[PDB]
RNA sequence: GGAUAGUGGCCUACCAUGGUUUCAACGGGUAACGGGGAAUAAGGGUUCGAUUCCGGAGAGGGAGCCUGAGAAACGGCUACCACAUCCAAGGAAGGCAGCAGGCGCGCAAAUUACCCAAUCCUAAUUCAGGGAGGUAGUGACAAUAAAUAACGAUACAGGGCCCAUUCGGGUCUUGUAAUUGGAAUGAGUACAAUGUAAAUACCUUAACGAGGAACAAUUGGAGGGCAAGUCUGGUGCCAGCAGCC
């Protein structure tokens, strides 16, 4: 046989379900981002316990150990590539303490939020699955992107979209068969 | 010394010793013993289906007074005669004779659930028909 | 035609198959697709070398249009792609009109048959045929 | 014994009241938008209780 | 010494009781193929591993063997045991723990489809074959964001502000509104190009779909554990609920 595809989880459930202090906070979250699962919260905060699990094994070798000056190094330009940790640092300190709402913050659904072509997180989610958004010059309909902070200078609407020209949109398709059925 | 010995050479006591010791473990000696798979009436499977063989009247236990619906069923694999309840209101006159049903156990692994005195099992298809269906009236039974 | 843009990369130049490699990528906005007699023919008259010595394929329209990204290559002639390019290419740009043929399942039920027959078999009907009338 | 009776009893006594109809609830992340704008923009009342189903009283 | 390809009690011709054993021999059990690994984790652990790779074994049960470099081969043979098929009854033919499929078994598991296009193997190394393999069909266990509506006006309830008839208005909105409108796109319907020679399944179209059952979301629960009703009718130790109380 083939060999398999590997595959794996990406969120974590919690270890106590009826939290009210957590639950509050979650779906607080939720609508101050405007994210549709908890799973999409779960999601982050497993990316953030792998992210914390690698940060304590490397801070527990020594200084200039091989390991942590090459992954720890390597963590952090990917982390700073991301945005979730301020680029202002040298010390491999932010990484152990990066929170929950620093990895949401740099979702597309809140980054073209506050980049003005939104004006709300839940049109921006309806914004981003409705395709009217290019990255690159690339249209995406993922409410979690990961902008890598070369591309917040390079968002844009989708020249596929209305407000492009050549593409009113069906409804408006509709409406021009209307203003000529109105006459007749 | 804290009884148990700790020389670096009495790895083989302590190992011999916890052996002996997991013995009085309940699971580990239900598990090692295969009491499931030799004693228990579905044979260690999670479900079994069987025939209905009478309706029955169970009495609830103290301090409760109840009459508990369930059927005597003789399970397919085994021959083995069991009792299982049938759970939900009026979900008797689903299950009423001589019909094969799937039964489960009651959450209590071979225990009783509640004041049901001696029954392990209940019913949860009749006739390939969920019971739920039949009760929340989604599904029927076949009629012919 | 308009704005169409196609163009190659990553040519190598593999003389052993006597061909050139490339990838092939063509941005067409406002545009679902670029076809086969479209694409095959302007891919002729950019490089110079035949007219069905190329052959494209792959063409993998990006996420949301745009452009296509796949895989090109361009004979020495049309007599030398004859020699290489494979049967299924050939028959489908119309190098080749495919005889049709039996099932595969019929195909491997007569070589069933027939390996139960010893010798040639004329000599078996003529018996089979003489014993017959009893 | 006489237990071959009397089952499904209050499942058959019970009066047939039929659901009302109502429009039907956002769904989604508008679902989640709606719990968010019930639970922490309204402050009319969050002193001692913040009470999330109070019947009548 | 014989046999073996070869070592060897492997087997054949003798003494000595030689060999193993509480550091567990030898027996018994295994719902035991071993391992790479899997699940679960503070650290140590516990449980699992038929199964994509490696090794072993087997071809219904045993046994024996031919050919061949290599088999004690089973889509090779021979025999017995069990099963079992076609016979004008004298005979003949076996073997899906390959694929698809069927019956039984059970809680439990898919198509008697298309192909060698890819991967690679075989042959007379130079157009063949390949249920190996790939492709499609079934498949909501396992996994990956993924739609089930988004924006604006329009009567007051008041986390708050300019002025003092503090109910004389507010660029300022949080929402009951079955009051609308200028919105946006997807589920997807192939003789159109892109892959298998026959076709399918994200794009774009001489062409299409959305204003409420519309084109809604279900499954569980609301005493506590464990977030969520001393709200309303019905039953009345009954029916039933209740993992535990």
């Amino acid at each position: 046989p083939r060999a398999p595809r590997t595959y794996s989880k990406t969120y974590s459930t919690p270890k106590r379900p009826y939290e009210s202090s957590r639950l509050d906070a979650e779906l607080k979250l939720a609508g101050e981002f405007g994210l549709k699962n908890k799973k999409e919260i779960y999601r982050i905060s497993f990316q953030l316990s792998k992210i914390r699990r690698a940060a304590r094994d490397l801070l527990t070798r020594d200084e200039k150990d091989p390991k942590r000056l090459f992954e720890g190094n390597a963590l952090i330009r990917r982390l700073v590539r991301v945005g979730v940790l301020s680029e202002d640092k040298k010390k491999l300190d932010y990484v152990l303490a990066l929170k929950v709402e620093d990895f949401l913050e740099r979702r597309l659904q809140t980054q073209v939020y506050k980049l003005g072509l939104a004006k709300s997180v839940h049109h921006a989610r309806v914004l981003i699955t409705q395709r009217h958004i290019a990255v690159g010059k690339q249209i995406v309909n993922i409410p979690s992107f990961m902008v890598r902070l070369d591309s917040e200078k390079h968002i844009d609407f989708a020249p596929t979209s209305p407000f492009g020209g050549a593409r009113p949109g069906r409804v408006a398709r509709r409406n021009a068969a209307r203003k000529a059925e109105a006459s007749g | 010394g804290k009884g148990k010995p700790r020389g670096l050479n009495s790895a083989r006591k302590l190992r011999v010793h916890r052996r002996n010791n997991r013995w009085a473990e309940n699971n580990y000696k239900k598990r090692l013993l295969g009491t499931a798979f030799k004693s228990s009436p579905f044979g260690g499977s999670s479900h079994a289906k069987g025939i209905v063989l009478e309706k029955l009247g169970i009495e609830s236990k103290q301090p409760n007074s109840a009459i508990r619906k369930c059927v005597r069923v003789q399970l397919i694999k085994n021959g083995k005669k069991v009792t299982a309840f049938v759970p939900n209101d009026g979900c008797l006159n689903f299950v009423d004779e001589n019909d094969e049903v799937l039964l489960a156990g009651f959450g209590r692994k071979g225990k009783a659930k509640g004041d049901i005195p001696g029954v392990r099992f209940k019913v949860v298809k009749v006739s390939g028909v969920s019971l739920l269906a039949l009760w929340k009236e989604k599904k029927e039974k076949p009629r012919s | 035609s308009d704005a169409v843009t196609i163009r190659t990369r990553k040519v190598i130049s593999n003389p052993l198959l006597a061909r050139k490699q490339f990838v092939v990528d063509v941005l067409h906005p406002n545009r679902a697709n670029v076809s086969k007699d479209e694409l095959r023919e302007k891919l002729a008259e950019v490089y110079k070398a035949e007219k069905d010595a190329v052959s494209v394929f792959g063409f993998r329209t990006q996420f949301g249009g745009g452009k296509s990204v796949g895989f090109g290559l361009v004979y020495n002639s049309v007599a030398e792609a004859k020699k290489f390019e494979p049967t299924y290419r050939l028959v489908r740009y119309g190098l080749a009109e495919k005889v049709e043929k039996a099932s595969r399942q019929q195909r491997k039920q007569k070589k069933n048959r027939d390996k139960k027959i010893f010798g040639t078999g004329k000599r078996l009907a003529k018996k089979v045929a003489r014993r017959n009338a009893d | 014994h006489g237990s071959l009776a009397r089952a499904g009893k209050v499942k058959s006594q019970t009066p047939k009241v039929e659901k009302t109809e109502k429009p039907k609830k956002p769904k989604g992340r508008a679902y989640k938008r709606l719990l968010y704008t019930r639970r922490f923009v309204n402050v009319t009342l969050v002193n001692g209780k913040r009470r999330m189903n109070p019947g009548p009283s």
